[PDB]
């Protein structure tokens, strides 16, 4: 399963990659509706004030342990959060149809794993606010939509997942 | 107005985006875009303030703050009356004609309901400010004749794509108990005395993925099990259940009917967290919650409430009213045929249902020192009109599985007709 | 004329539609000049601070009476004014000519009419700031321009006028 | 430097957009846009401050604040030194060459003048900050030889399209009287004693659309009538004149010359508001303003000042100097032929004009218990050189209408030459 | 040389034109890197706070003398500096290559010259912040770039130089 | 790791743009852009704060503030930790596939070094925040198999185009003297006593463009001359040197070796400012700086240090180690042949170099009352392996010019081999 790694015993900090979307938060920011060739644009500014990290600590790895170990090897998100960054998406609705697009935040998944016998014994998780992602769909009051379009039941990555590690010392 | 195949409790239903009020109460503005020209309407968020809309059938309990808290439990919504999210529409008029660009503010409709025995006793509607709607059409004629038109009725119309996502949340008034250690193949949990005062949930995870039988030592009261949505693949500890306080729950199987003697058979994954809601017992005697991993094709019933049938040693009808599973889901019935066992001794039975239609599967339950085992005796492609009788060995135990194919009523009626 | 309506006697609040431009205010915001294929863009932000309503009350219908009766049936413009909204127009000047475009505000015309014998006896008027509208014209120092291009002598609607009513009670 | 066919008073003239100073005093910047690249210059209004330019021939009266107030009366301009209106230019260079993008700040030129008897006694020029000018051309050669060029003269050049919109405003130093009730077919208004101290305006509206005769009981002093621009179709009350304080006025017809005995014939619409300016009387006797709706083809003179001719019982020339109507507009003259009436008795007349050219129409004024009636006697396609004589019945009344076709001078001279 | 003018004796204020870039300040604002058909955009806002004039006074012409004499004939840059102005440049990187563009400020060169016998005896110089200019180049880790692309050793004008004068009085 | 053909002192090297740290430490974010959709990442500067990166081998002296001051002297950088400069990337995905847009923050690498005798004794690296990097590629597959990959080494990688611009700055610890008046054809400057305590620079400009000979009365110590970068065509005064405090200097020619008896021959332009660095003398006797404009083809040596050769009246090798000019630049040697003069009397010489390769030119130095004059005696296309001998008149003076064609070592060795 997901706990079988090929690493010497010890504690590691891992970069699971950018592009992670969270469970059921799909439509928290709202959606946009356009039609007949109109261009629709949605965007945002991950201002520190809003974009806050999601911590999932374990016994061996508390919040602080996770933060310091992530910001030591990978991008220091605490410093970066002070500088506003924007992102936008645009799409043109079809000639005689309606377009719906909704926005959600993306994150960088970081992990603190405890290895023992090539198997993960403990796993802490951190989601650092990254940018955003939009999903589109064309429609008309008739159509029935696959509900998976609107809902994500399990955290996942819209890009290819990653596993970039570094053994923690001390 | 359709049936809602869910246990009693609270639910937050996302009823879709693009909702707006009638009579242009949400109209932001209209742009007349001359040919060979582009027009644009922008929500720049120079101010982050948004104005949510709220409506409730019970202001005392289902207040706006309460409802907002439920919405947070369901979808984890953070901001209710502010937004930093911009939306903008851009349109270019052709060389031949003029275009009309209308833009409206919109809302996502979240419905919070108190669902009790197939009935909604309390309801609140929260309209979360959304990212607008833009309508472009050929510009109307400035000379078009004016038509006296009476204002419409006060209210909301849906403008976005069809949507109806149901998410149940932990009842905030029922306490959460927690089995810290990942349960092994066998486990008995003593229900705290708090159960006399109100129902509770027991949060846990299994050490090993597989099928499990879960029940109270007397198969009473009936149990209900949920999955903690999004609980999979987050923080983990092989010797300890890591929490997320995830209050969003996915109903797996279980009933509320007081006399539904039964036990659950469900597929459980170790990377996930589950909740078992134990009803309010109301007795001075300590109850228990027994867990047992099952090996074998008992998994055929995976995610089903197995109802133990009573009062069978009579002739004719034997009705059993139970809350109906949703289309595609199971509900089972266990039958120990009246009389002593000896291969030849048998009794004739005719299985049928009365409210909802479904597909039936008859199993012969057998024992082994390797666990249980089911032998398929027969299958039924029509339960509502089944007339085919079947002879069953007396003193033997059979399990009848029903897969709902038609949800006509809140309850599904099972009839174990005894011909002899 | 404009006073002949087909309504029972009584007082009504009417939505005369969006797209109204006001008398002689045509060039109050200024104009823009471009040439030889350049793209020109003008826009604005109807910030409450600027965009103020124009009231024309009568004896039976004072300002307050008009406001409350409009915001009760139709869009509440007093609340909306707190949230800045933007709009822009762009146009490309011709290859070897000059382009002139000027901007002006548009409004929603609301009316409070007193009916008696299918004829309007009293009429109060309100113009709620809506968005904006631009007018273009190509030119060269030579050309003479129709002055109606620059001046609107009577309030009018650039879209189709409307008549959406509701009888007032109390 | 052309003739201005308007009565004495104040006028705000929008002289066009795109004005800017010489020597690049309004140059914002230049962008060198390399091929296959786009350049843009923006006025984002990160600051709403703008810098108007002002110039006046009389700082004491025509001060900047005063001028701004007139501009508000004329075009209803709200903001003079601030703007939230953005302007931006975008240009893409071709693949083959480099482009030069120059952007300048601009102004709309509003001229405020005190117009008295065909003369401007006071003048102010207000330059309202505008939305810029962008010039794109092929990028000049960095090696182009430098040419010593002397700076130009300090001043303004016009860059926008030609424009000259004249809007008169109520003289703020002359009081406004108001006839509250919509005047019926007949109405007499007593001019308040305040008239001895200065001219005033009388604001009113007619209850019924149609043609009206308006005058002082002695046809003296001469009256001037204006329309309240944009006053139509706003707030209304059948029993009361609703106000808008609209200080922007459109000159219909009327003169200032002290000895212009006359009365007005104008078309009035009930959905509009009008102003009648009554000159300063300067007498202890109460004057009156008489209104009378006229039925009949007297409407042929619609919007015209009818000048009553005096001293006709002599031979030869009979000159009458009057302020000339604009090209296309009318000015009339009433003639009661000297002598007693008896069909046969007549006198020869030759109508002519001397400064401005026009088209004439000779009418015979007749009475009826159904109002007046005009009978066309003749028409003239050339008044400046008319030599054709006409015999008119003595003791009879004729009205001569002149439609100006050539505005060569401030005054139009009418000559009712008597041949016999 | 550059000191030979055809003007009567006296002191003059001269507009040497817009489009001047300064010595070695080429990359002070930084550069931008894009690839494979991506569109890159860089811009700025010459806010008074940043954009400051460069004075090079002589004995006969001090700072004040230069300012007042420039703002008297030509654009008053001290007043204008109070109003923020923006400018941007955009360019699309080639299909399978990298694009690099860097930004620098442009200025208006003004001069105060002392003439005597058709020759400049004294020359004061002023650079008034104007807008900006971008330089592009395509590349790949291999390529060697002409260093003149990155460095300007002598102040120069990217447009055609000018000589618009006016004799100073008093 | 290559040779740096420059005199001792401080240098700021712009090592290029697009530098960023490993392991995505500068990753701003990634956008997944679905087909027929556009994505954009923006640095709006809603906050002007930037975070420079710094590294030094000597915190005491080469501190960040000190380094920043050098960077200001070199490129005149104003803002180090703030920016109002926006950068933004826009990408549209095709109709057929999804695109991945990665954007990173970047830095321009400025290297400050203390260069002493072909060696870097102190070094600091300043990373000036830049305008980002955007990488677009086909979106990876969400299903692409995950590969355990160990983190890279902490550090920086270069992403921008190759760049290495060297700019020397005045040593802030050595004082600047200034010759106020533009020097004429001849000029002698007395070196202040401050020279005993440390080296200094003498800022000046020539009244007339042309070639100049510059030296100390004893051709010792050796002089170094620089140009003040960007000093040309700014403020000027025919009777006075206008200052710019330009601390950015371009090395023309000159050496540091203590025993390099010599004088400089350089081309000087009046519209420019120059600096002559005089080493620390360390003697109680007053030294002088003599300037003399040279007319004639002595200009052939333009921008070259002319090294006077000593101890020639011996046989065999005569080595002279000197700091090597950069490829394409000159370095000269003056030779007065041992013995008395009389046309016939001569001596055989073989010119050669040992570290770096170059092109040689042999000149016969002659006098005239019209200045000097050089007569070309021979040329050498290969100095490293030259074996061709040449006979030179005793008591005569020859100058040998070397144009470097190959910079293999910090020093260029000149060998004036005497055959007889
Ligand atoms: C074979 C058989 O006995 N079928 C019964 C079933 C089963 O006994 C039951 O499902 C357990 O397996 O019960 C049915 O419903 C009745 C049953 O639930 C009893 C239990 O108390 O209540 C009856 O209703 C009561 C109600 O509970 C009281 O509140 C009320 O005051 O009086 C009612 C009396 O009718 C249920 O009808 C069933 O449908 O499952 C009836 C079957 O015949
Ligand atoms: C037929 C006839 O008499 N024509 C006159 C007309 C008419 O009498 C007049 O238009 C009334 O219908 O007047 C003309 O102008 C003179 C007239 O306005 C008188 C009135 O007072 O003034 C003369 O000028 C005066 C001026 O008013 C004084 O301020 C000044 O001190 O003295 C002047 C004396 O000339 C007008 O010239 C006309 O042109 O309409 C003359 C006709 O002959
Ligand atoms: C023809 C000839 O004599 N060539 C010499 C040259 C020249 O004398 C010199 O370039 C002047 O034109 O000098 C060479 O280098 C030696 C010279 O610089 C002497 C001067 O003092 O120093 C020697 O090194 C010293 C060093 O200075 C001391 O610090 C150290 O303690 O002792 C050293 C003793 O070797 C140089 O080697 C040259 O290469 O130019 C030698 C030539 O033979």
């Amino acid at each position: 399963s997901i706990n079988n790694v090929n690493l010497a015993d010890g504690n590691y900090v891992v970069n699971r990659g950018d592009g992670w979307i969270l469970s059921r938060q799909n439509q928290n920011l709202g959606g946009n509706i356009s039609n007949n060739g109109c261009t629709a644009i949605v965007g945002d500014l991950r201002i520190r004030e809003t974009a806050t990290p999601y911590y999932y600590p374990t016994a061996s790895f508390n919040e602080e342990y996770i933060k310091n170990n992530v910001q030591n090897v990978f991008a220091n998100f605490t410093e970066a959060s002070e500088i506003p960054i924007g992102f936008e998406f645009s799409k043109t609705a079809p000639s005689n149809k309606s377009l719906y697009m909704y926005l959600q935040y993306t994150y960088i998944r970081y992990e603190i794993i405890k290895v023992l016998q090539n198997t993960v014994t403990e796993r802490a998780v951190l989601y650092v606010p990254s940018l955003g992602y939009v999903k589109s769909i064309e429609f008309n009051s008739e159509e029935q939509i696959d509900k998976n379009f609107y809902f994500t039941s399990q955290d996942k990555c819209i890009l290819n997942e990653k596993f970039i590690y570094k053994k923690i010392d001390d | 107005q359709t049936i809602l195949p869910y246990p009693n409790g609270l639910y937050v239903i996302n009823k879709g985006d693009g909702y707006m009020r009638t009579n242009d109460k949400d109209l932001i503005g209209t742009l007349l875009i001359e040919s060979s020209t582009s027009g644009s309407i922008i929500q720049p968020r120079l101010r982050n303030t948004t104005r949510p809309l709220f409506n409730t059938s019970n202001p005392t309990i289902f207040s706006q703050e309460y409802t907002e808290a439920r919405l947070n439990d369901a979808f984890n919504i953070q901001l209710f009356n502010t937004s930093t999210t911009l939306f903008k529409f851009v349109e270019e008029a052709p060389t031949n004609k003029n275009i009309s660009m209308k833009v409206y503010n919109t809302y996502e409709k979240y419905e919070l309901i108190n669902y009790q025995n197939g009935n909604i006793d309390d309801k609140a509607e929260y309209y979360l400010p959304s990212l607008g709607k833009c309508e472009v059409s050929d510009a109307p004629s400035p000379q078009a004749p004016v038509v006296e038109t009476p204002v419409d009725q006060d209210g909301f119309i849906q403008t976005g794509p069809n949507e109806n996502i149901i998410v149940g949340v932990i009842n905030p008034s029922e306490n959460i108990e927690e089995i810290s250690t990942p349960i092994p193949d066998d486990y008995t949990y003593n229900i705290p005395t708090s159960i006399q005062n109100n129902a509770c949930y027991v949060l846990f995870k299994v050490n090993t993925t597989g099928v499990y039988k879960i029940t109270t030592k007397n198969n009473l009261p009936p149990l209900i099990i949920y999955e903690a949505i999004g609980s999979s693949n987050r923080n983990m500890n092989s010797n300890n259940l890591s929490n997320d306080n995830i209050k969003a729950i996915k109903y797996i199987t279980g009933l509320n009917r007081s006399d539904a003697k039964s036990y659950l058979i469900v597929s459980l994954f170790k990377d996930k967290n589950y909740y078992i809601r134990i009803p309010q017992i109301s007795s001075s005697t300590t109850s228990q919650l027994i867990f047992k991993r099952e090996l074998g094709n008992i998994s055929d019933l995976a995610d089903s409430t197995v109802n133990i049938l009573d009062n069978l040693n009579t002739s004719g009808t034997h009705y059993y009213t139970r809350q109906s599973p949703d289309v595609g889901n199971y509900i089972s019935y266990q039958l120990t045929i009246p009389g002593d066992f000896n291969n030849i001794a048998s009794s004739i039975f005719s299985f049928r249902t009365r409210n909802n239609q479904g597909i039936g599967t008859l199993y012969r339950l057998t024992e082994s020192i390797n666990g249980y085992n089911l032998i398929t005796i027969n299958n039924y492609s029509d339960l509502l009109n089944n007339v085919e009788p079947i002879s069953l060995l007396n003193g033997a135990t059979y399990i009848f599985r029903v897969k709902v194919t038609e949800l006509n009523n809140y309850n599904i009626i099972f009839d174990a007709y005894r011909n002899s």
